[PDB]
C-alpha cells in the first residue's frame, strides 16, 4: 500500500546512492566502462508490487516484454517480440496458450473510457501474429486470427474462430463455432469438423516447438561472440 | 591492474582529500 | 452601474493610459 | 606508484562501500524490482540443426531475430524489430530485398494446406513496417505496402504492388501492374510508370540507407566514446571566435553522412 | 540468377550489449526531454526530437534518417509504433512527421510523413500515409487507414479501410480529449521511476569477463 | 469523395528580394507566414509565434496592387506595427503583415514579394 | 531603454545591477558633504517624480521581455530617489533597503530571462503556456513579478512601504500621491504578464529546455527570499541602519 510504496522510494534513494558510490570508486582507479549504453530492457518488468508469475515450463521470449500483473500457465508460449503490459488491472494467460510473434496484449491505460476490464485468456487458445487483444476475454480453445484487432468488452466464445485482418468493435460476443471477419467483425461462416481439429493440433504443435525454442535460447552465452564483440578494430 | 595512471587525476584527488580534511579541521578547531 | 458608474470607472473612461502610455515614445 | 596504489585501493574500498549500500537499498525494497541482467537476446539463432546463411553485406539490426533456416542475400537488410523464424520450414531473402521495421515473416508448418511451400522473397522487392508475411511467395521487383498482411499461398508477381493495410487472403495471385488493395484484397487500379520508378527508388535508396545504420549499429565501445565527445564539441558554432583567431574548425569525417541518403545530394 | 551468399565470419550472433536505443546518424542524435519517457525497447534512429511530458512505449520504431520526427508536449506513441519519414509528400507540403500536442497515438500505428495537429486521437492499427493531415480536436478510429493526400477535418471522427466520415465529436469529446493525453502522461511518469539514471549492468559484464579473464 | 489536402491547397507565387519567382504552396486557413515558412524564405525562428503582439513586422510582405482588393483591410494594431519596424517611419501603401493575412481560396495565384531580412536575434 | 535591448543578456544582468550601487554609493558620499542648501534635494525630488511617472507609463506600452525591464528598472530608480529627496537617516536607510531588495529582484527576473534565452524569448507573448510546460518556472516568475508590483505579502513590498514611510517623514506628501499612483499602474503592467502565462491560450505554444545548475539554484535561493522575506526581515534593517548612522559617524 502506501507504507510499501515509502519504503520503496526510499529503498531507490539508498541504491542511487550506492550506485553513485561505486561509480566514483571506479573513476578513482580510471576505469569508465559504466558509460557503455547497455540496454535496460528486461523481459520481466515489474511495478511495484505487480509482478509477472510465469510458470517455469513457460518459454517466454528474450525480446518478449512482460510487464505488471500478468500470469502464465504451465505449458505456454510468449514469442519473439509480443508486449504483454497490464498494470492498471491483471492479464491472466492460460495454459497451452500460444501468444505468437510480434502480437500485442495489453490492457487500457486509463479510467477515462470507464472501467479497465482485465485480459484474459483461456486454455488452448490461439494468437495470431501481429494480433492486439485490448482488454478482451476469449474462451479456451479458441483461435484469434492473424493480425486481429480484438477491442474491449469482447467475450469471444469456446470453440470461435475470429478470421485474420478482422476488427472486432467494443463489447461483441462472438458465438461459439461461427467465425467472425472483416471491418466491422460480421458472421461469415461455422466451422467444421476439420477446422476444429486443426486449431486442437495446432496449439499441441506450437507447444511442442516453444520446447526446442527454449531449449535453443537455455544454452550458455558464447564466449566467442562475446570476446569478438570486445575486439573491433 | 592495481595502479592509477593518470597524474593529474591523482593529484585532484589528493587536493581534494586535503581539502575536504582542512575544512573538517577548520569548522573543527575553530 | 452600466453608466456614468462604468464610464466614469476604470475601464469606460479610465482605459485612456491605452491612448497615454504609447504616446510615451515620444 | 605510491600514491597510484593508495589511490587504487581506496577507490576499491569505496566501491565495496558502494556496493554494500546497493544492496542494503535492495533489501529495503522488499525484493520486489527485478534486477536487469545481461542481454540474453540472440540475433541470429539456430532451432533444429539449422543455421541462417546471412550475407557479408546484410545490414541486420541488432534488435532483429533471424531464426532458423533463413538465407539472406547480399545488400539486402533486416530492420529494427524484425523476426524471421524459419524453424519449420526455408525462409529465402532475395538480393536487395529489405524487410523494414516491426515486419514478421513466418513459414508455414509445410502443412497448413497440405502442399506449402517455403516463403520466397525475391529480388528488390520492399516491404513495408509492421508487415505480415506468412508464407508467400513474393516475386522479384515488388512492393508490399506497410501494415499489409499476406496468408500463406498468395504469389505476387513482379511490378505488383499491394497496399497499405491490406489483407490478401490465401490462395490469392496479385497480377503484374496492378496495386491490388482493401481488406478483402479487391482490385483497386493499373499501377503507372512512375509508380514502378518510384518503387525502384524507393528499393535503391533503402539499400543506400541500410549502410550507414549498418556502420553505427557495430561500433565498439572506444569508438562510440569518441564519437560521442566529437558529436558534442562540434553541436554549437561560434564563427566570430574562430575568424577572431584565425582558424576554421571542421567537423570531422565521423560526423559526415555519405551524400547518397541527404535529401537532395547536398555537398557543402 | 545468383543463389549463392558469403556468410561472414566476423558477424556477431549475439550483441551482449543489446540493442542500443539511442542511434545517432552522423551528427544527428536523437534528442531525448528529461521529463520524457523512453521505454527501454524503444529504438530513435536518426534526427527524432521528444519534448518534455512525451511518452514512447515498448516496441516503438521512430526512425528520423530521411526527414525529421517530433514528438509534442504530453503526446505519447504507444506499444510497437512505427513512426518514419520520407524525402518529400505527394501534396508538396514538407513531409517532416510532427505531432503536435495532446496527441494519442494508438498501438500499432504506422505514421508515415503524416502531421496531426494537436488533440487528436488516433486508434490502434491506424495507418497514416504520406502527406495526410488530421486536423485539431479530432478523433480517428481503430483499425482505421488513409491514402496519401487525405485530410481528416476537424471536430469529426473518422473510421474504416478506407477511412469515411462517422459522425462530429460532441463537445464533451472534444474536452476529454487532452485528459487522456494527460492520463496517459500520468501513466507514463508512473513508468519513469522504475529507472535509474544508471543501470547496473556493467558488473555483469565486469562479471563476465572476470570468468574468461580480462 | 474523400477530403483531401489538396481542398485546401492555396497556390502561390512569392520573390524573394533578388527578383526570382518561386512557387510556394500554403493552406486555406493558416496565415500566409506559414505559407512561406513552408520553403524555408522566412526563418521560423523569427516569427515562431502568429500572433500580433509577438511580432515586430518580420514577416513583413508585399502585396501586389491588384490584389490587396481580396484581402481584410489594414487593423490599427497592423498599421502600428507596420510604421515603427519601417526604419524611417514610412508606409510602403502596399505592404501588409505576414501573421495577419489568412490565406483564402480566393487567394489563388496572389502574388508577393518578400522583402530583405532584418536582424531579430536580440 | 536601447542599451538595455541590444546589450547581450548577460551583460544586461551586470550593468542592471552592479554599476548602480557603487554610483549610489559615490552619491551618498557627495550628500554628505555637497548638501549645498538642499539643492540635490530639489534635483532628486523632481528627477523621482518624473522617473517613477515616465517608468509606469512606459511600461504598459511595452511587448517584449527586456524593454520591460529596463523600464521597470527606471522606476524602481525613481523609487529609490524618493530616498534621496529626504535626506534623514531614516531616508538613507529606506535607499539602502529598497537598493538591496531591487538588486535581488532584478537578479531573479535575469535569472529566468537568460534561463527562457536559450530558446531565444523576445516577446511577452512567447512565455504564454509557460504554466503548461514549466509550471514552476511560471510560479517562479509570477513571484518576482508580484514582488516588482509590491504586493504585500512579497519582499518587494517592504522596500516600497519604507520609502513611502520615510517621504512622509520628511512631509513630502505630494511624493507619496505619486508613488501611490505609479504603483498602481505598475501592479497592472505586472499582473499583465501574469495573465499570459496562466489565463490564455495560444494556440501555439513555444517549449523550452531546461535550465542548468547554477540558475536553478539562485532562483530556488532568491524565490525563498522573496517570500519569505517579511517573516525575519531584522538583520537587513539592522545592518542598513548601521550604514546609514556610519555615513557621518
Ligand atoms: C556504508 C556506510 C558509509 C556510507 C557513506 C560513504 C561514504 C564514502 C566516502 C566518501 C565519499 C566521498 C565523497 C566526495 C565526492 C566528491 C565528488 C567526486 C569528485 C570526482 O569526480 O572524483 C574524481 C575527481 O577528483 C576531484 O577532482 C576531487 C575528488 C576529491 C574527493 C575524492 C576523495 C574520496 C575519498 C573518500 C575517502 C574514502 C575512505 C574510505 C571510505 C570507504 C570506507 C571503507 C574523478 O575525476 P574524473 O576526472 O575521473 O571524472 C570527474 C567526474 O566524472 C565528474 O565530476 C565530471 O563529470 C567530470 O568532469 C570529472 O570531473
Ligand atoms: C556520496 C556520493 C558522491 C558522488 C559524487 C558525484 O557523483 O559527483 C557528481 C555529481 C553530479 O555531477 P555530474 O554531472 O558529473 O554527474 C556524475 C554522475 N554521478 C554520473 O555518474 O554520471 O556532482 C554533484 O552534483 C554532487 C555535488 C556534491 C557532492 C558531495
Ligand atoms: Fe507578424
Ligand atoms: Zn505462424
Amino acid at each position: 500500500g502506501t507504507l510499501g510504496r515509502a519504503f520503496y522510494s526510499v529503498g531507490f534513494w539508498i541504491r542511487e546512492t550506492g550506485q553513485a558510490l561505486d561509480r566514483l570508486g571506479c573513476r578513482l582507479q580510471g576505469k569508465n566502462y559504466f558509460r557503455e549504453q547497455l540496454s535496460r530492457h528486461r523481459t520481466l518488468m515489474n511495478v511495484f508490487d505487480k509482478a509477472p508469475i510465469v510458470d517455469k515450463e513457460a518459454f517466454v521470449a528474450p525480446s518478449a516484454s512482460v510487464i505488471g500483473d500478468v500470469h502464465i500457465g504451465r505449458g505456454s508460449s510468449i514469442w519473439y517480440g509480443c508486449v504483454l503490459r497490464g498494470d492498471v488491472n491483471t492479464v491472466s494467460v492460460g495454459s497451452g496458450t500460444n501468444i505468437q510473434d510480434n502480437s500485442l496484449v495489453h490492457v487500457a491505460k486509463s479510467n477515462l473510457s470507464g472501467k479497465v476490464h482485465p485480459t484474459i485468456i483461456g486454455d488452448n487458445v490461439t494468437i495470431g501474429h501481429s494480433a492486439v487483444l485490448h482488454g478482451c476475454t476469449v474462451e479456451d480453445e479458441t483461435f484469434i486470427g492473424m493480425g486481429a484487432t480484438l477491442l474491449d468488452g469482447v467475450v469471444v466464445e469456446k470453440h470461435g474462430m475470429v478470421a485474420a485482418g478482422a476488427l472486432v468493435r467494443q463489447n461483441t460476443r462472438i458465438p461459439s463455432g461461427e467465425v467472425w471477419g472483416g471491418n466491422p467483425a460480421r458472421f461469415l461462416r461455422k466451422l467444421t469438423d476439420e477446422e476444429i481439429a486443426f486449431i486442437s493440433q495446432s496449439a499441441t504443435n506450437y507447444s511442442n516447438l516453444a520446447q526446442a525454442h527454449a531449449a535453443e535460447n537455455a544454452k550458455p552465452l558464447n564466449v566467442i561472440e562475446f570476446e569478438k564483440v570486445l575486439r573491433k578494430k | 591492474p592495481k595502479v592509477s595512471e593518470d597524474k593529474n587525476r591523482n593529484y585532484a584527488v589528493v587536493a581534494g582529500v586535503v581539502a575536504i580534511v582542512g575544512s573538517i579541521g577548520w569548522y573543527l578547531k575553530a | 452601474d452600466k453608466g456614468a458608474i462604468e464610464i466614469l470607472g476604470p475601464y469606460g473612461i479610465s482605459y485612456t493610459f491605452r491612448r497615454l502610455a504609447e504616446r510615451i515614445s515620444q | 606508484g605510491t600514491l597510484g596504489r593508495a589511490i587504487y585501493t581506496v577507490g576499491n574500498w569505496i566501491r565495496g562501500t558502494g556496493q554494500a549500500l546497493d544492496r542494503v537499498g535492495s533489501l529495503l525494497q522488499g525484493s520486489h524490482r527485478i534486477e536487469e541482467h545481461l542481454s540474453r537476446h540472440r540475433t541470429l539463432m539456430n532451432v533444429f540443426d539449422k543455421s541462417p546463411l546471412v550475407d557479408k553485406d546484410v545490414f541486420v539490426a541488432p534488435s532483429a531475430s533471424v531464426i532458423g533456416d533463413v538465407q539472406i542475400g547480399k545488400g539486402s537488410s533486416i530492420w529494427y524489430g524484425c523476426v524471421l523464424r524459419g524453424d519449420v520450414n526455408n525462409i529465402s531473402v532475395g538480393s536487395g530485398t529489405n524487410i523494414q521495421d516491426n515486419t514478421l515473416v513466418h513459414v508455414a508448418k509445410t502443412n497448413i494446406s497440405g502442399k506449402v511451400l517455403p516463403t520466397l522473397i525475391g529480388d528488390n522487392v520492399t516491404v513495408g513496417h509492421s508487415a505480415v508475411i506468412h508464407g508467400c511467395t513474393v516475386e522479384d521487383d515488388a512492393f508490399v505496402g506497410m501494415g499489409a498482411t499476406l496468408l500463406d499461398g498468395v504469389v505476387v508477381e513482379k511490378h505488383a504492388m499491394v497496399a497499405a493495410g491490406s489483407l490478401v487472403k490465401q490462395n490469392t495471385r496479385i497480377p503484374s501492374g496492378e496495386v491490388w488493395g482493401g481488406n478483402p484484397a479487391k482490385f483497386m487500379r493499373k499501377l503507372t510508370d512512375e509508380e514502378i520508378v518510384y518503387i525502384s527508388q524507393s528499393a535503391k535508396n533503402y539499400i543506400n540507407l541500410a549502410q550507414i545504420h549498418a556502420s553505427e549499429n557495430s561500433k565498439s565501445f572506444e569508438q562510440i566514446e569518441v564519437e560521442r565527445a566529437l558529436r558534442k564539441k562540434y553541436a554549437r558554432k561560434d564563427e566570430d571566435y574562430d575568424s577572431m583567431l584565425g582558424i576554421t574548425r571542421e567537423t570531422p569525417p565521423e560526423l559526415i553522412l555519405p551524400d547518397n541518403v541527404l535529401p537532395g545530394g547536398k555537398p557543402v | 540468377p545468383k543463389s549463392q551468399v558469403t556468410p561472414s565470419p566476423d558477424r556477431v550472433k549475439w550483441d551482449y550489449r543489446g540493442q542500443r536505443q539511442i542511434i545517432p546518424l552522423g551528427q544527428w542524435l536523437p534528442k531525448v526531454a528529461v521529463d520524457a519517457y523512453v521505454a527501454p525497447n524503444v529504438v530513435l534512429a536518426g534526427q527524432v526530437t521528444v519534448w518534455d511530458g512525451s511518452s514512447v512505449w515498448n516496441g516503438a520504431v521512430l526512425r528520423g534518417d530521411l526527414n525529421k520526427i517530433t514528438v509534442g508536449f504530453c503526446s505519447n506513441v504507444q506499444e510497437r509504433c512505427v513512426v518514419h519519414a520520407a524525402w518529400s509528400s505527394p501534396t508538396g507540403l514538407p513531409a517532416q512527421t510532427l505531432i503536435d500536442r495532446y496527441v494519442t497515438v494508438g498501438a500499432y500505428s504506422l505514421l508515415r510523413s503524416c502531421t496531426i495537429e494537436p488533440e487528436c486521437i488516433i486508434g490502434q492499427h491506424s495507418i497514416l500515409m504520406e502527406g495526410s493531415l488530421v486536423e485539431t480536436r479530432s478523433i480517428l478510429e481503430a483499425g482505421s487507414v488513409l491514402p496519401p493526400g487525405r485530410r481528416i477535418p476537424s471536430g469529426e471522427l473518422w473510421g474504416g479501410n478506407p477511412a469515411r466520415f462517422i459522425r462530429t465529436l460532441t463537445n464533451e469529446e472534444t474536452l476529454e480529449i487532452p485528459k487522456l493525453a494527460v492520463a496517459i502522461n500520468h501513466l507514463s511518469g508512473d513508468y519513469f521511476s522504475e529507472f535509474l539514471p544508471y543501470s547496473t549492468i556493467y558488473l555483469e559484464v565486469e562479471k563476465f569477463k572476470k570468468s574468461l579473464g580480462i | 469523395g474523400s477530403k483531401k489536402v489538396s481542398d485546401r491547397i492555396v497556390k502561390l507565387s512569392a520573390i524573394d528580394p533578388d527578383g526570382y519567382k518561386q512557387d510556394i504552396i500554403g493552406l486555406s486557413g493558416q496565415t500566409l507566414l506559414r505559407a512561406l515558412t513552408h520553403t524555408g524564405l522566412i526563418d521560423p525562428a523569427s516569427h515562431r509565434l502568429d500572433d500580433i503582439e509577438a511580432c515586430s513586422a518580420e514577416c513583413e510582405v508585399q502585396i501586389a496592387e491588384e490584389w490587396l482588393e481580396k484581402l481584410p483591410p489594414r487593423t490599427y494594431d497592423e498599421e502600428y506595427v507596420l510604421k515603427r519596424s519601417s526604419r524611417s517611419r514610412i508606409l510602403n501603401k502596399h505592404s501588409r503583415l505576414g501573421c495577419q493575412v489568412v490565406l483564402t481560396q480566393e487567394l489563388q495565384g496572389m502574388v508577393v514579394a518578400v522583402p530583405e531580412a532584418k536582424p531579430w536575434d536580440i | 531603454p536601447d542599451i538595455y535591448e541590444g546589450s547581450p543578456t548577460p551583460v544586461t544582468a551586470f550593468l542592471s545591477i552592479a554599476p548602480k550601487i557603487s554610483i549610489f554609493a559615490n552619491i551618498l558620499r557627495v550628500f554628505i558633504y555637497g548638501s549645498y542648501g538642499a539643492t540635490l534635494q530639489q534635483i532628486f525630488f523632481f528627477c523621482s517624480i518624473a522617473s517613477m511617472i515616465l517608468g509606469a507609463l512606459a511600461a504598459m506600452a511595452q511587448t517584449k521581455v527586456k524593454r520591460l525591464l529596463a523600464y521597470s528598472s527606471i522606476g524602481h530608480v525613481g523609487y529609490i530617489c524618493i530616498g534621496f529627496s529626504c535626506g534623514t537617516i531614516e531616508g538613507i536607510q529606506s535607499l539602502l533597503i529598497g537598493i538591496f531588495i531591487y538588486a535581488l529582484m532584478t537578479m531573479d527576473a535575469f535569472a529566468i530571462v537568460l534561463a527562457l534565452r536559450q530558446t531565444r524569448v523576445k516577446y511577452i507573448a512567447d512565455l504564454g503556456a509557460l504554466a503548461k510546460t514549466n509550471p514552476i518556472l511560471a510560479i517562479t516568475f509570477s513571484i518576482t513579478m508580484f514582488s516588482y508590483a509590491g504586493i504585500p505579502p512579497l519582499a518587494g513590498f517592504c522596500s516600497k512601504f519604507y520609502l513611502f514611510f520615510a517621504a512622509l517623514g520628511c512631509g513630502a506628501y505630494f511624493l507619496a500621491l505619486v508613488g501611490v499612483v505609479t504603483s498602481v499602474i505598475g501592479c497592472f503592467y505586472y499582473i499583465r504578464l501574469v495573465k499570459r502565462m496562466f489565463f490564455d491560450t495560444p494556440r501555439t505554444w513555444i517549449l523550452y529546455e531546461p535550465m542548468d545548475r547554477n540558475k536553478s539554484l539562485l532562483l530556488a535561493m532568491t524565490s525563498f527570499f522573496i517570500t519569505l522575506f517579511l517573516l525575519y526581515p531584522s538583520p537587513l534593517f539592522s545592518v542598513t541602519h548601521q550604514m546609514a548612522l556610519s555615513l557621518y559617524l
